[PDB]
């Protein structure tokens, strides 16, 4: 619809901390291109943290595998987050059922 | 001829960019060769050596500039010591993960 | 031409930072960048304990407004780290006291 494929990994409830930085890889450890539009903190005390990367269309309908990395301050390990289309999958055509309201609600206006 | 000591310190656990100081002690002859690794990647800039004082032993200081998130991403640091035609390495990581 | 405050940081072994016969030992480092006057006096401190010995510091050397760096190292015990004890190293400058606490808590 809009032509922006991209895939993104946010992070809540870590410390209201700087020095953030979210890198994706590939599985060939490959770089990407970076990001801008840092956030900033939320009134609640939760830092929110957004990584942009730009793939191409071809690649993601080829299932390939991207790692969404972790840099926080607070934790020393960096965990690993996996994000891949599931191929295999077969293609069904949705059905669309309009359900009117019943009579029985349109009892109290 | 003695084998030079390695050591390799680290940025305290509540925080400090910082900078990597590898020390070698007790070492004979004077001259001698330090570098560091960043993940098995040669380092072409961003180091400087001290020029080597007297402690006979000589001692010898090298300092590594590096980045908060750098040092967070877990990578691999190396300070490789040549010495008598011996090569020594010693690789650190955050004592906290 | 200019005054600084002095910036104190203080540099700590890791987890594998300890070598040698048991009972194991390594060094504490503490050095002031970019700090004037050059004069500094350098203090190490344990758990309000002023450390006497064992310890050497470097004398200040050269790294427009001139520019100074000192290096001190303080010999610690394996046991006593593992303690949870907390170095500080004190900076004296102009009368104006300095304090940088450090430790293995995570």
């Amino acid at each position: 619809l809009t032509k922006s494929t991209k895939l993104t990994c946010l992070v809540t409830d870590l410390t209201t901390y700087d020095s953030v930085t979210i890198s994706w890889t590939r599985q060939n450890g490959e770089a990407v291109k970076t990001h801008t539009n840092i956030s900033e903190s939320h009134p609640n005390a939760t830092f929110s943290a957004v990584g942009e990367a730009s793939i191409c269309e071809d690649d993601w309908n080829s299932g390939e595998r991207f790692t969404c990395t972790v840099t926080h301050t607070d934790l020393p390990s960096p965990l690993k987050q996996t994000i891949s289309r599931p191929k295999g999958v077969a293609l069904h055509r949705p059905d669309v059922y309009l359900l009117p309201p019943a009579r029985e609600q349109l009892n109290l206006r | 001829e003695m084998n030079p000591n390695v050591n390799v310190f680290v940025p305290p656990r509540d925080g400090f960019k910082s900078k990597l100081i590898c020390e070698a002690t007790n070492f004979t002859p004077k001259p001698i060769t330090v570098s560091w690794l960043k993940d098995g990647k040669l380092v072409e800039s961003g180091f400087t050596t001290d020029p080597v004082t007297i402690e006979q032993t000589y001692k010898v200081i090298s300092t590594l500039t590096i980045s908060e998130i750098d040092w967070l991403n877990l990578n691999v640091y190396t300070c490789r010591v040549d010495h008598r035609g011996l090569t020594f390495l010693k690789n650190v990581s955050s004592t906290c993960a």
